[PDB]
Formats: C-alpha cells, structure tokens, sequence
C-alpha cells in the first residue's frame, strides 16, 4: 500500500518533476510548465519560532508542581494526590537516574551536550542481565 | 418490476442558455439526464411520461453563481430490481465459479455456492454450463432465477441470485 | 370584588380560586387609596374583544406568542382585572406621530 | 430520527414496500395508489409514449410486429437521445421475449375485467407479467400465491386470461 | 455588549421590526415608518403666540 | 400546505422597489452579462458589465422577478418591470 | 531537501558570506544542515540529496543592505556560534514621522525643491512647512518662544 | 485544483439540532479501536503503531490514508475513533444536573416524587417553557426525603390510593469534589434512626437508576428520548477526535514537539489499563478507589481544566494544560477569534497623509500594494483584447496579470510560465489582474464603532508608497495623520462589486443616519481660506480669475 | 515593485511626444495642451506673456 | 489583517450581506465536506474515485449532501463532538 | 387604515399649518401652476423619505447609542456608572431620589 | 410607566452631554429591554436566558455553559440569526439577503 503521494505535473511528466515551491503564495507549480500543483500550504518557520523526549523515551515526561488559581491547601492536596503512579513505569528510573546524572554533571559542572550524552549512554542501553546491577555507579559513571 | 410514478428534479441551468426559448430546452434537458439512467432509491429509470403540460413554471437564480436552478415534476417509468421471486433472464458473461445473468438491464451474479450441489456443473464449457437437464447457458440461456437480494449502493446497481427450487433455473 | 383592611390569612385565601367560573379578587385599600391610571405615565389601556384579537393576528400574521407581554400581577393588569390570552390595546401619546397604537398579552 | 430500521421483503402477501407502498399523495393534493404494471402492458405504454413523443417532434419542427418496432424505435431513440440504452435495449428485448400479449386488445380486454374484479394491483400485475398457463404450478413457483389464492380461483381466472392471450 | 443584544432586530416588509422570533418589537417602526435620515428640526406653526394672535 | 403565497392582486408591499434590490439585481445581472449570457438592450462600446446592467435597467428590460418574504413564510412576488425605480 | 531559492552564490567555502558585500531581500547568509543520523541519513527516505534537511536562515524579504563585521566565536559551552550584521541607509521618505520637543508628532506630506518651495527675501529657502492649525488647540506657546 | 468534483447533492444548512451520544451511537460510528497508549514511531521511525495516530483515521501530511478514503490531507475531515471505559465516569458539564435529578427522583424505584395529585405541581406540569417546569419540578421534591406507595387522600374525597412502587427512604446528597455522597437520616430505627448512610453513590447505580427512568419522566424532566437521555449522560465509551483537531505541531527544529490534548489522551489510556489490570487481578479494594478516582479525575480534566480550585492538573511544563473549555473561552478561542472574526485575505495596511487633489470617493493606492493584490475577471467577447493585451505585459509593470485560470480548476502562473506570449486565452477563463483604477475598494479604521468607517472608495494608483485621501472625509474616519492607519479590502466578485458600489460607496453617505445632519464637511485650511476669500474686503484681478476659473473642472467655459 | 524615481521627472517622452493638441468642445476655438516633463518655470512665463498679447481672449 | 466583530457589525448596518459572506469565505477557509442525510453528522465516508458515499452506523447509501462550511466552524463541531455533544438538518422540518 | 391614518398626525398637522389658505395667500402669493408643483413635491419627497425594508435598524441603534457614550465623562451620580447602572439594573440606589410635586 | 421613565431616564443621561441621538434609536432599546413583561438587563444572563439561538447567546461569553444547556435540553435551532449564518458561512437574510432573486420565463419571452 505505502500510500504515499509524489508529486507530478500532468503535462510535462519529463521527471521526477523540476518544481519550485513559492512559500509567500503557499502553492507549488510545476517550474517548466508553469501551472499550480498544489495549494494552501502549511507553515514550516513560525511553527519553531513560536516558541527531551527522546532521552526521556516514549513515555511524556511531566513536571508537575503547584499553580496560582487555586489555595494552597489545595496545593498540597495537590502534591500528595499526584504519587500514585510511580511504580508502573520503569520511567520512574529512567527520571531517577536522569535526575540522579542531572546532580552529578551539574556538580562537576558540565555542558548540556555532556549532560545529554551521558543520557544517551544511559539510555540506549538501560536494561541488561549485562548490566546486573553494579550499585548505578558503575553504570552512571 | 417497472413501476410509474410522479417524481421531482432538481436541475441547474447555466446562465449562458438565457435564451428566448429555453422551455424545450430544459425539456431536452430532462430526456437526456432522464432517460437511460440508474439511482437507488428508484433503480435503473427508463423513461419519460407526460411529455405535454410538465412542471417546471419558476425558478431562482443561485446566489453567487449566475446558475438559475429549476424544479421538475414528472411521470416516468424506472425499474425496481426486486428480492425473493423468478425472473427468466439471460446470460450473456460467464464465470468460473457461476454465471452473471442478465436479467434485463442489470448483470445479476449466482455464485457457485449458489447453484445447486446437485447440477452437474462441467467447468470444461465455452461459456462454463452450469446445466443438468435444459438449462445450458446460451446466447439465449433463458434461466428462471430468482433475486436473493438486489443490494442497493451508490448509483451502480447489483444483485445476487440462485437457482436452488424446483423450475428455478428451469423454465 | 373584595377589599381587606390588611393581611389575609392563607386559610382564608386557599380557597379563593374555588368556584369556575366565579372569580374573587383582593384589594388592599393602600393599594386603592390613589387611582392608577390618573398618574399622567401611564397610557390609555383599553380591552380587545376576542373576535377583533382573533381579526389582529390574523392582519399582522403573528401566531399569539410574538406580541409583546405583560404580566398578570402588573398594577394597571389587576386595575382591569383581565386574565391569561387577553390583548390590551394602548395609546401612548408619541412624540414623532403624536398618537400611536400597540397590543400586549397577558400571559 | 431513530435510525428507522424497518426491515422488509417484498412478497405478494400484501409484504410490500415502504418506499413504493399503495396510497401516496399526489402533488396537486390527490391521493395517489399505486401504479403497478404487467409486461405486456408496459410493451403498449412504451409504444404509446414513442408515438406521442414522435409526433410531439413533428409538431416542434413544423411549428405489434416487433421485428420492425424495436429496431425502429431505436433508430428513433438514437434520432434525438444517445446511444448509451443498451440496457433500455435490453429491456425492450425483454418486453417483447416474454410479455405475455403481443397485441393491444387482449391486454385491454383483461385490464377490462380486472377493473371489474378489483383484485390485488401488485398481485394481479406480478401475474399479468408472467406468463404462465398453470395456476398449480404458478402456485409451486411462489409460494407466497400458493397461501394467498386458491387453486380453482386462480385457474379460473388464469383459463379465461389464457384463452384470450397469445400463447408462445 | 449593547451591539450584541440588538443585533437581529430588522424591519419587514410588513413594517414591523421583528427580532429573529418574529416577536414584535415596534408595530410601526419608530412611531412612524420614517427613515433615519429625511428629518430636520422644523418648526409646527400653531402651538405659539397668543389665541389672538393665532385666530389673526 | 394553503401554498403559501400569495395572488398578485391585493399585494400589500410597496411598489417602490428600493436599495437592498436595487444592489442585488444589479450585481446578479452584471454576473450574467459577464459570463456571456445575451444581453437585451443594445451597446454603444461600453464593456463594463455593471454600467451595462445599469442602462439596461434605466429602459427596464429585466428579465428578473423578485419574492418577498413576510415574516410568517407566506410571499408576494413582484416583476422588476411593475416596480417603480425612483429611490 | 526543499531549500529556498535564495540563490546560496554570496556564500563561501566555510558557509558564510563575506562582510562588505551587498545583499538583497532574499538571500541566504547562514549554512545549516542536519546532522542526524539516525534518520538513514544518506542512505534512505531521501535520494542524494545527502543529508541536508536545510536549516539556512534568509534575510528579512524587504531590507537589502550590505554586510558588515561578521564574527564567529564558540558558546558558553562550545560550539560553532555565528553573529552577522548588516548595515543599511534609511533616507526620509513621505510616510516617515518627525516630532518637536513639544509633542507636535507628525509626518512628510510631500516634498520640494527650492525653485517651488517658498522663499523670503535673503534667500534662505526653509527646510519644512508645518500647518498654523497645529498651534492653538494645542496650546504649544513654547515650541513658539524657542523658534 | 478542482477540488474533486462530487455528485452529491449541494445544499444548505437550515437546521441544526443538539444533544447528546449514546454509547452505541459512538461506537457505530467509530472507525477504531485505539488501545495502546504510545502513539508514534513503534520501531521508532514512522508508521506509527496501531494505537494513536490512525492507524484508520486522520493521517499527518503527504499520504492518503485517512482509513483508506483517499482525500490527501486537505479534504479528509478526520475520521472518529473511541476507546472504552473500565467503569463509568461523570461529565463536569452535567455534574450539577446529576445532582438537581437524583434529587428529583426515588433510587431503587426510579419514579417521581410527586405524581399528578398534589395540584401545585399538577400545574407546574402544565406551565413549561422548557426548564422553569424542570425547576419547578425539582424545588418542589426537595423535601420527602421518603419514597412512597400510597399518599394521595385528598384526590378523592378522603379514599388513599396507591399508585407508589416502593416505600423506601432517599439520602440527602452532598455534593463534593468530583463525587456525590448519600445520607440516609431514614427515621425509622425503634428511636429516631441518627444513623445517616454516609455512602459514595457508585456511578453505576446512577446509570441504572438512570436506566430505571420513564419516557414521560424524561418529557416532565426536559428530556427528549430521541436526542437525550440522563443514562447518555454518563461517560461510558469516549470518542476521540482525529489528529486534525490536535495536530502534531512538527517543532519545525529538528522534532516533531507532538502536542497538548494527544498528551492528554495518552494519560487517560495509561490510567485505563492501570484501572482494568489492578481489577482484574488480585484486587485489595484499597487501590480500586483512587485508581477510579484518578480515572474520573483525568477525564473531567481533559474536557474542563477551569474546575473549582481543587486540582489544577498541569503538566509539563509549568503551563498548565488547556482544556476543551480553555480553548473555546472568549477572547480568541475558537469563537470569538476564528468565526465571528477572523483573518482575511487579500488586504493591506499603510499610513496615510491628506491631498486635496483626490475627489471624495477616490482613494490613492501605491503601485507596490496594486502589484500584490490582484481581482478576477472572466473573460467576454468585451474585453478579449484588453485583457490579452494585460497577460501580454506580464507580472512586472503595474498594469498586467499575475494568474490565469482556465475553465476547470487550473491556475497557471504567469511568472515562470515561458509560452506568455503563446496563451491565446480562450473565453469563460479567469484572469487574475492587477488592481487598475477606480475599482470599487472598501476602507477601514480600527476601531470601528459606527456605520462610517467601512466607506467603499475608487482606486487612482499613484507612486510613493503610503495611502492617499481627501481633506474631508477625514473626520468620519477619525483619523490625523499623527502616524494612524487604515486598511484596504478587495472585494472578488461582481455581486459583491456591485453592492459594495452600490451602499458602502462615500457619496450616498453624506447625512449620518445617527445624527440627522451631514457628518462630512469642509475643513481646517480650506474653511480658513474660504472665511479669507469671502469677504467685502476683498478682489482678484484678471490672471488669478482665469486660473481659478481654470482649475474648476466643470467649469463651463463663460466668464 | 514599480515605484518610479526622478529619471521621469525632466527626461522628455520616451515613446511619446512632447505635448498634445486636444480640441475643446466647449467653446468655439479653445485648445487644451499638455506639456509633460515641465512645470511651473515654463508654464507661468508662457502663460504671463500669452496674456500680454492682446488678440487672446483666456490662457490659463 | 483582522475582520473583527466590530467590522462584521458595521458591515451588517450597511446590510452588504453577499460581500459579508464572501469575505468570510473566500478571503479565508472555504471547506467542503459530506453530512449524513439521516444522522446528521459529518462521518461520510466519501471514496470520491468511484462516486461511493457509505455512512456507516447509519447504514446508508444515498442520503448524502455536501456543503459549504468555515474549517473553523468543522473543527468546533469536532471537538463540541469530543465533548459528546450537533445534528446539522440539510432543510426545514417545523415549518 | 386606521394605523395607517394615526401614523402621520403630526406631519399632516405640520402641513396644514403651513398650507393654510390665509397664510399661502397672504405671505408667499403662489400660482395655480407652482402650487401644483409643491404638492407634487411634497408627495414625491414624502414617499422617497420612508423606510426601506429590509435593514438592520437595531444594529443601527445601538451603534448611534454607543459612539457617543464614548466621548461622555467619568451630590448626584451621572455619566457612565448612571448609565451602566440604567442599563445593567441592579437595583441599586447610589442617588434614590423623588421628586414631589 | 415603567419604559416611559426609563426613556426618560437614558435621554436624560446621554443628554447631559453630547447630546443629540436621534429619538428612534433610544425608544428601539428601551422596547427591546422592555418586550417581556417585565424589566430585562442586558447582562450576561438577562437578556441571554431567552428561548433564543444557541449560536447567538453562545456567541456572548457564557459558552460551553449554555452549549451543555443546549445539548442536554437537546433544542433546535432555527437559524434565522445573523450570527448563525455567519458561523454556518451562508447569506444572512439581510438588507440584500432579505429576499430572492427569481428568473422569469414569461418575461424572456416576451421581450424577444
Ligand atoms: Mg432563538
Ligand atoms: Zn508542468
Ligand atoms: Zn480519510
Ligand atoms: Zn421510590
Ligand atoms: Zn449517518
């Protein structure tokens, strides 16, 4: 199936076809014919300028914390209410050992690429009878 | 069967046939996106009736397209592929695995599960015949079946049969 | 028509809308010592007929629930003593005609 | 609104349709039956509704040996409309295979005595198009006529009917 | 929020000005059926004077 | 049900047809004269569409009806030609 | 895959353009391009093509100056980090917006030259002509006294 | 592009009617079966894992899907999936109506309180507009907190007559949190009964007592069977809505950043199966309860986040999550900011100076706006020539063309479009062209307040970018020329032309409807200037008469 | 973009003449001319000294 | 630019209510879809290829009409939907 | 008709006063001829200043009501709280005052 | 009484300054705000609580709210509201949309 779509002009069909994409008009045309293709098309830049899950895996990573709308009692309710599901994931060791990896880089002062790395390290392989353990300081170091 | 009804239509005319004599022309119009057309809630729709005295006398002009849609009212007649009694169609196309009768103007289909286990089916048959006693598929073929159920869709007709009855298949 | 120098005991008005179709009505003589209508605000009210309300809707094509209201514990609504469905014409004296014309429903 | 089920078959057991049921109502505020056919008799009516059409031409540019009539009338049909009614041909085909009168008056003689009868219309249309002389084993055809019409009530009409009628 | 709530309101060709529902509003529109535009400050001629004066 | 409209006498809606209507056929028959459909009235070169509309208004050829709608459902139904065009 | 049509010519061998030179509305001055792997990076769900995914930054689409003083020096943490700046001349045109020191905020109309604007005796020809009307619902006596 | 022609039949929309989903409405109507809770990338690159992001429903970009019905993307209206609850859960937008209707009717035998023989709630039946009879009904049935078989004596004249099912007592319901607790105070102990049932009523005894509910009960409570109905108003089988409505924002960096309410989405299916597991499994009824409660919690956080101050239920990060509720709001959310006002094309925004050498309906555009905004023309035998000659000119110089559209759905560009001279542009085409002059042109001023301010003006292009207008139209725009702004509207058609032409143009504006005199006016100079002119005082002699003679246009050529 | 700059301000018509000879149509003898890449430093003189010619009748 | 409320107001006291339509159409979004004739949702599945036009849950072939509608409006009848509420009647049936 | 009739009272008593036959006779002197031409006037003008049917006479209303609340101010409350007050009732007081005659 | 003082009462306010409106606009919002009977503020739940539009008074701030309302009471919507149309994309039935545009065979023919 694949259900993929290439675009071709209908009436030059002399390639994989030469067009050119006209991004202030959001349509393509076929730059050898000159007819439009395709119209209305979607925003590529100001999507990023608007404004990690792939370290903190497939899992949503959530810092939950308290807001202003509401009492403080409630905040506290809050925060006591919001630990009952620590234990079905194993992203509760995941973060563990981010959080735990976060204090070490940042106490030897590292860059983010280091602490990001070591991330990676971590998280690639994770889980192993290879890893059996070692007191996470083999592991994290 | 063929039914005859008064039945309505909605028709846009476009604005370049504003001409004086536009009557017969909407007239014209209505033989040829009438006549010799298929729907579903009506079926295959053959032909006009009441061709003096018809019913269009008004229209409205679209608001954003000078398109000026009309409204008519007409007699007819249409067919109604029915389900559950005979027909004694004929065959035009066969299949390996049964024949496509041609009961007029659709092609109903009796599948090979269809026909009766006791038939003496020769696939070895230039169309492939399904017969036992008379009912060898010809150019005639003329095969009493009955419509199990004529499913209705989007308009493109089709139907199933089968000839599991005594005198169904036989005339 | 009855007037009562003050407070009514429910017990003694329970059972007022008794008998159809003889109607009872109450009055307080505070809400009688001064006559309404000849306050210079309020307009003319006057009473319609049920065959000319019947003849109103079926001029101004209305169906009975697009006039305008006017609530059946209003002053001048008790003042006439009308009931639920009835239409009450009013003359107001307008300041870009002079004299102008309006409906209400007492629903 | 509910989604309107309404599951049915279409039988001659009084098991008719919603869509096309007996008494509509007609536009000018009419009410209007049903108008069910037999085979021979849409064999006349198509006849009749080329004539007219045919001569209405005439009119707008001025101002039954089957051989000859359905090649004719096609030639006819292609003279204005398209050529794309091969089912239309087919269906002509069919009307002149199996309709059970090939002239005018024997069908017109039957719609006489029905109209005097009042019978079933559904009913007495699924008959008329078939074509059949045997009211027993019409009967073993459908079962659905084998409960409704007794046997000697059915022949009794079907002898009558197929005396007149041109046999095949 | 002005403009929100009297939004609908439309004169008919029965001069009436209906809201949505068709309820009635004004029966003749603005007591008289007059536009918002013809209309100047013109002055009636027979409240002043004196009686003498007007009968004069 | 009772047809809902209406016979052409006693018809209780002005005669003068004014501005909404004048727009609008305006603007629809400019539509039509733009996409080539025959015009009724005879041209002196002038192209624009809309000026077109407009002259052959001022000798009122149009072949155009118009349908009121009172506020119940009920409708006149007035020919462009039987208005008057004063504003 | 899919970069502008910027036309990359201005750029150099080490993706940066050359301060000094002009640019138009719509050319490129940075060079990016995406280093991941893992994506198949040369080797699928793209031709070759090679591993771009182009991450170049255009200029803004009107502005076309000349470019002056770029630099380039590592981040905080080290990295390749690029400033660039360009450097246009903004003549007065009709829309601009000149103020006093009064709050007499206004715009050009238009303009003239000597030989139609007006002119006293010794010949000082003024440089701008503002409306009398400006004066007295302000009520800007000063602008007045300091002229 | 055509847009894919469809023979189905184009109407419109007259009526429109609301209510509710029966479960077995949405789940007739769903497409899939979305069970795992991880959405994207399953080994981890694209064609995402049949849980989230359609397998069978709304695709992202570029390919078909959309449950193999074909349209791309910008014709596929998303398809719906659902899921399916453990248990039944609340709605926050009915919490209160669950609370005013259990209090209306007797649990365990599922009637009214009251039936049609007390003659005050006899009358509130019969006064209804739609819902003051619901309220009636239910501040009648506070009390009687006792369910009954046989009151009515004073129907008759003292004969009691059973019409009741069951005699049992009814709580009295505290509304809290996200829940609703009983009490049975029930007084019928051998002493006074102090012993109020303090229970947690199960969301599943609602949905049966619910279910335990007469047709004419729903037409006294202001229900209609067909569209609503008090057991559809509890969650059980969730719809979910297609990617279209929450689409992967595709960070436009390197990521993909994936978004809100599908972040939302995951958690309440992680909380599902967290729910189904711990039942079905060894159940220590400890763990059910909050297990249950975080459900309900979830789901009533994502349709409203805007709850009494209980929760707030962000997420990461300190942003709290918006829900349903947050993104329909005013001021921008999806109501307000997107139907009754919107974005627009085809417009322009400049600042603006006087002239008094432009008459009142004309308007001075610069050349650069007139070459990027363009209008439509179909092409007659009229202007054949014309507009052949204005394709000929091609996309650079001001009067020329920028598209042309040919009878089917086609748009040729005419800037890459190297056969310009070759088109020999056949009739019933568009050509998309130059705004030329005095085209019919709407202006604006924000803010708008009044009927001026939306005045229609002919178009005369002149050099020097910035608008252009005369002295005296100037007040009813509101505007100096201090730096303010305007805004232009090109109208596309001719039916819009012609009405904009014909109402919206300055001249027939002069008298304000608001005010009964003429809003327009002479101005500062030319008022000066003409008080100076016309005076006793004062004479011209032969040369400046001439040249004012001259300069009035319609000046008839007699001294 | 098609702003024009000051090269059209004096240069003499390009494909074109320098001055046209249009017939009024609302007087007898009366023609409009027009001048184009001039101004006031040309009109004003002609304009003055026309006038001071006796046998003309209205320049302006 | 912005068409705001204040600009729509205005425009209905002029009461150019072509131009009104046209601008919040074509200036903008501009959808088609397909509405079930008999649910009067918006699940028609429509293989345009072939002309099919199946509304399954309904379970119908034919009663099928398309329309004109804003996207934004589409997408709030989506998430009025997600909140499980809005049939859409193609006519009048009160009268 | 008798609508029709009570509908224009004050403008045919305006016209009356104006037309009265001592006063045309007297003051303005007209002619059989111009006097002909100032009713047909009048009536073509009368009939050219009704309302057109079919327009937005509320949105009309209040923009003519908010435009110039706008440009209006801020013992006795006025001004905008008054008016907000009058608009919004809230039945509060803030100045109860009765006039007695 | 009661909208007699209230027109008093508005004209007096907007009449302290600025005056003038013209009287027709005031005396269509005093009746509009006294059309029921009885006193009716335009709040966002006076003049909202009627038995109108749910697209109209879910165009005024109180959205999901009344569309619960709506959804649960299950009431049709008669789309004869401006804001209805609009948010449904057709014509509303106003000022030019206040009536239809019919063709004319009859005419066409007999103006050849
Ligand atoms: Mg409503
Ligand atoms: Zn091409
Ligand atoms: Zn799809
Ligand atoms: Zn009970
Ligand atoms: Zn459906």
């Amino acid at each position: 199936p694949n259900l993929n779509i290439v675009l071709t002009c209908p009436e030059c069909k002399v390639y994989p076809p030469k067009i050119v994409e006209r991004f202030s008009e959001g349509d393509v045309v076929c730059a050898l014919c000159g007819l439009v293709l395709s119209d209305k098309l979607v925003d590529t830049r100001s999507e990023w300028r608007t404004f990690n899950p792939l370290l903190d895996g497939n899992n949503l990573s959530t810092r939950i914390g308290k807001g202003e709308t509401t009492d403080m009692r409630f905040t506290k309710e809050l925060n006591k209410a919001q630990g009952k599901n620590v234990m079905d994931k194993k992203d509760n060791e995941v973060q563990a050992a981010f959080a735990k990896i976060t204090m070490l880089c940042d106490a030897a002062e590292l860059p983010k690429i280091v602490k990001d790395c070591a991330k990676e390290a971590y998280k690639l392989c994770h889980d192993e009878k290879t890893l059996k353990g070692k007191s996470m300081e083999s592991i994290m170091a | 069967m063929f039914f005859i009804k008064d039945l309505s239509l909605n028709i846009t005319l476009h604005p370049s046939f504003f001409g004086p004599r536009m009557k017969q022309y909407l007239k014209t119009k209505l033989l040829e996106e009438v006549e010799g057309s298929c729907t579903g809630k009506f079926g295959y729709i053959l032909c006009v009736l009441d061709y003096d005295n018809i019913d269009i006398q008004r229209g409205r002009i679209l608001p954003t397209d000078g398109s000026a849609e009309f409204n008519v009212k007409y007699r007819a007649v249409v067919f109604k592929p029915f389900k559950g009694e005979v027909v004694d169609g004929t065959v035009v196309s066969c299949s390996q695995h049964g024949f496509e009768v041609q009961v007029g103007p659709m092609k109903v289909f009796v599948t090979k599960h269809l026909m009766p286990q006791d038939l003496t089916f020769n696939a070895g048959s230039n169309p492939p015949s399904y017969q036992s006693s008379e009912d060898v598929i010809t150019i005639k073929s003329r095969i009493r079946v009955k419509i199990e159920g004529c499913i209705s869709q989007v308009s493109s007709i089709h139907a199933i049969g089968s000839i599991k009855e005594d005198y169904l298949g036989a005339i | 028509i009855f007037v009562y120098q003050n407070n009514i005991t429910p017990s003694a008005m329970k059972l007022v809308p008794s008998i159809p179709p003889a109607t009872i009505e109450t009055f307080n003589e505070a809400a009688l010592v001064v006559n309404i209508t000849h306050h210079e605000l309020v307009p003319k009210h006057i009473r319609l007929s049920s065959d000319e309300k019947r003849e109103l809707l079926k001029r101004y094509r209305l169906k009975e629930s697009q006039l305008p209201r006017i609530q059946r514990a209003d002053p001048v609504a008790l003042y006439l003593g009308l009931k639920r469905g009835e239409v009450v014409k009013i003359i107001r004296k307008s300041e870009t005609s002079g004299r102008y014309a309006s409906y209400r429903i007492c629903m | 609104r509910l989604k309107k089920v309404e599951e049915e078959e279409n039988a001659a057991t009084l098991q008719l349709g919603q869509e096309f049921q007996l008494k509509q109502i007609n536009h000018q505020g009419e009410e209007e039956e049903l108008i069910a056919l037999n085979l021979s008799e849409a064999r006349l009516v198509i006849k009749e509704a080329l004539v007219e059409r045919r001569r209405a031409f005439k009119r707008s540019q001025k101002k039954e040996t089957r051989e000859k009539e359905l090649e004719s009338i096609d030639v006819l049909l292609e003279q204005t409309t398209g050529g794309n009614n091969k089912d239309l041909k087919n269906t002509m085909q069919y009307l002149t295979n199996f309709s059970r009168f090939r002239d005018q008056e024997t069908v017109g003689a039957v719609i006489q005595l029905l109209k005097s009868t009042g019978l079933h219309p559904f009913e007495v249309a699924q008959l008329g198009s078939l074509a059949c002389d045997t009211a027993d084993e019409a009967k073993t055809l459908i079962p659905s006529l084998n409960n409704k019409i007794s046997d000697d009530e059915l022949e009794r009409i079907l002898k009558e009917l197929s005396n007149l009628e041109t046999l095949y | 929020r002005l403009v929100k709530a009297l939004e609908d309101i439309m004169v008919h060709y029965d001069n009436t000005t209906r809201n949505s529902l068709g309820n009635v509003i004004q029966f003749i529109y603005g007591e008289d059926g007059m536009d918002a535009a013809h209309i100047e400050k013109q002055s009636l001629d027979t409240i002043g004077g004196s009686d003498a004066a007007f009968e004069k | 049900l009772k047809e809902k409209a209406i016979p052409k006498d006693q018809r209780a809606t002005t005669p003068y047809m004014t501005k909404y209507e004048r727009a609008r056929i305006l603007g629809t028959r400019a539509l039509q004269i733009s996409m080539n459909a025959p015009v009724f009235v005879d041209l002196e070169g002038e192209t624009d569409p809309l000026r077109i509309a407009m002259k052959e208004l001022a000798e009122k050829k149009i072949p155009l009806v118009i349908r009121r709608y009172l506020p119940d459902g009920s409708f006149e139904d007035w020919s462009v030609e039987e208005l008057i065009v004063d504003l | 895959l899919r970069m502008k049509h910027g036309t990359y010519d201005k750029l150099d061998d080490d993706g940066l353009i050359a301060p000094g030179v002009r640019v138009s509305g719509e050319d490129v001055i940075i060079g990016k391009t995406t280093p991941i792997s893992p994506d198949e990076e040369e080797l699928g769900q793209r031709t070759a093509y090679h591993s771009k995914r182009d991450a170049s930054t255009p200029l803004r689409s009107t502005e076309n100056g000349i470019v002056d003083q770029v630099l380039v020096t590592t981040n905080q943490d080290g990295l390749k980090f690029v400033k660039v700046r360009v450097r246009t001349t903004k003549i007065p045109q009709i829309g601009d917006k000149f103020a006093s020191r009064h709050g007499q905020k206004g715009t050009i109309g238009i303009t003239y030259r000597r030989e139609d604007m007006p002119f006293t005796a010794e010949g000082i020809v003024p440089d701008l002509i503002i409306n009398p009307h400006a004066i007295p619902s302000r009520m800007t006596v000063a602008h007045l006294i300091e002229c | 592009v055509g847009q894919q022609y469809s023979s189905a039949p184009l109407r419109t929309v007259k009526e429109v009617q609301f209510g509710l989903f029966s479960p077995e409405e949405v789940r007739a109507i769903s497409v899939a079966k979305i069970r795992f809770p991880e959405t994207m990338d399953e080994t981890q690159t694209r064609a995402k894992i049949g849980g989230l992001n359609d397998p069978r429903l709304g695709s992202i970009d570029r390919n078909l899907k959309c449950q193999t019905c074909q349209e791309g993307m910008n014709e596929c209206p998303g398809h719906f999936g659902h899921i399916d609850l453990a248990k039944p859960v609340f709605h926050v937008g009915f919490i209160a109506k669950i609370k005013k209707v259990c209090e209306c009717v007797c649990m365990h035998c599922g009637k009214l309180l009251l039936d049609e023989h007390n003659e005050l709630m006899r009358q509130a039946l019969a006064i209804k507009d739609s819902k003051k009879r619901f309220a009636a009904i239910w501040t009648l049935c506070k009390t009687k907190m006792v369910c009954e078989t046989d009151v009515p004596s004073e129907d008759d004249p003292t004969q009691l007559v059973s019409r009741g099912g069951c005699g049992n007592t009814q709580p009295t319901i505290r509304k809290d949190g996200l829940k609703l607790v009983g009490s049975w105070k029930k007084d019928r102990a051998t002493g006074d009964a102090d012993e109020p049932e303090l229970r947690v009523l199960s969301t599943e005894e609602i949905l049966n007592i619910f279910k335990h509910i007469s047709v004419k009960d729903f037409t006294s409570l202001g229900f209609n069977e067909v569209f609503s109905r008090p057991e559809w108003m509890i969650l059980t089988c969730l719809p979910v809505p297609p990617p279209p409505v929450r689409p992967s924002i595709s960070f436009n960096e390197s990521q993909r950043g994936e978004d809100d309410l599908t972040f939302k989405l995951a958690d309440i299916l992680k909380a599902n199966i967290s729910l189904e597991t711990l039942e079905h499994n060894g159940a220590p009824h400890h763990a059910i309860e909050e297990a249950e409660s975080l459900l309900q919690f979830h789901v009533a956080t994502y349709m409203d986040n805007d709850i009494a101050g209980q929760p707030q239920a962000l997420q990461k990060s300190g942003r709290p999550v918006k829900s349903i509720r947050a993104r329909l709001k005013g001021k921008e959310g999806r109501i307000r900011g997107n139907l009754m006002g919107k974005r627009v094309d085809f417009s322009a925004r400049t600042v603006i100076s006087g002239d008094p050498n432009l008459e009142l309906d004309q308007v001075g555009v610069p050349k650069s706006i007139a070459k990027t905004l363009t209008y439509p023309e179909v092409v007659t035998p009229y202007n054949i020539d014309r507009l052949t000659q204005l394709v000929r000119n091609g996309p650079n110089e001001h009067p020329g063309a920028k598209y042309v559209i040919r009878d089917s759905g086609d748009r040729i560009d005419l800037r890459y479009s190297k056969r310009a001279g070759d088109i020999q542009l056949q009739y019933g085409w568009k050509v998309e062209r130059h705004i030329m002059d005095n085209d019919p042109v709407l202006f604006n001023r924000q803010p708008s307040l009044h009927k001026m301010s939306m005045m229609a003006h002919r178009v005369k292009v002149i050099p020097y970018s910035t608008f252009r207008l005369n002295l005296s139209v100037t007040s009813p725009y509101n505007a100096d020329f201090d730096g303010d702004e305007m805004n232009l509207h090109v109208p596309q058609s001719e039916e819009t032309r012609a009405e904009l032409s014909q109402l919206c143009a300055v001249p027939l504006q002069i008298v304000s409807p608001q005010s009964n005199k003429p809003c327009m006016g002479i101005v500062q100079d030319t008022l000066c200037g003409i008080r100076k002119l016309t005076l006793r005082d004062t004479f011209i002699e032969l040369d400046q008469v001439l040249n004012m003679l001259y300069w009035v246009p319609d000046w008839d050529g007699v001294i | 973009m098609n702003a024009p700059d000051r090269f059209e301000l004096f240069l003499l018509g390009e494909g074109e003449s320098k001055l046209k000879i249009d017939p009024d149509t609302k007087a007898p003898n009366a023609v409009v001319i027009t001048f184009e890449k001039e101004d006031h430093t040309l009109g004003n003189l002609i304009r003055a000294e026309l006038l001071n010619d006796r046998k003309v009748l209205f320049a302006a | 630019l912005r068409f705001g409320e204040m600009e729509r107001d205005c425009m209905i006291a002029h009461g150019a209510a072509s131009f009104l339509k046209e601008r919040l159409m074509e200036a903008s979004d501009a959808f088609r879809v397909h509405i079930c004739g008999i649910c009067g949702l918006m699940t028609v599945i429509a293989k345009l290829n072939h002309n099919q036009f199946e509304c399954k849950g309904c379970d119908n072939k034919i009663d099928i009409y398309q329309i004109h509608i804003p996207y934004a409006a589409k997408l709030l009848f989506q998430e009025l939907m997600a909140m499980n509420i809005p049939r859409l009647y193609t006519d009048r049936s009160r009268d | 008709q008798n609508a029709q009739r009570d509908a224009v009272t004050l403008f045919c008593c305006l016209l009356r006063s104006r037309l009265a036959t001592r006063r045309v006779l007297q003051e303005y002197r007209l002619t059989k001829q111009a006097f002909d031409w100032v009713l047909s006037n009048i009536e073509a003008q009368f009939l050219r200043s009704v309302v057109h049917p079919g327009e937005m006479v509320g949105v009309l209303a209040a923009q003519s009501i908010g435009e110039p609340a706008t440009q209006m101010t801020l013992k006795v409350t006025s001004g905008v709280p008054r008016l907000k007050e009058i608009l919004n009732v809230a039945k509060n007081m803030k100045t109860p005052s009765l006039t007695v005659y | 009484a009661g909208r007699a003082a209230l027109y008093k009462e508005v004209y007096n306010v907007i009449a302290s300054d600025g005056s003038y409106v013209n009287y027709r606009h005031m005396a269509l919002l005093v009746d509009v705000m006294t059309t029921q009977g009885g006193l009716t503020s335009v709040t966002r739940h006076g003049f909202n609580r009627s038995n109108t539009g749910a697209l109209m008074r879910c165009s005024f701030e109180e959205t999901v709210e009344i569309l619960f309302e709506a959804g649960a009471s299950a009431e049709l919507d008669d789309c004869r509201g401006v804001s209805e149309n609009v948010i449904l994309g057709q014509m509303a039935p106003i000022g030019t949309g206040a009536f239809d545009v019919m063709i004319d065979e009859e005419s066409l023919v007999k103006y050849m």
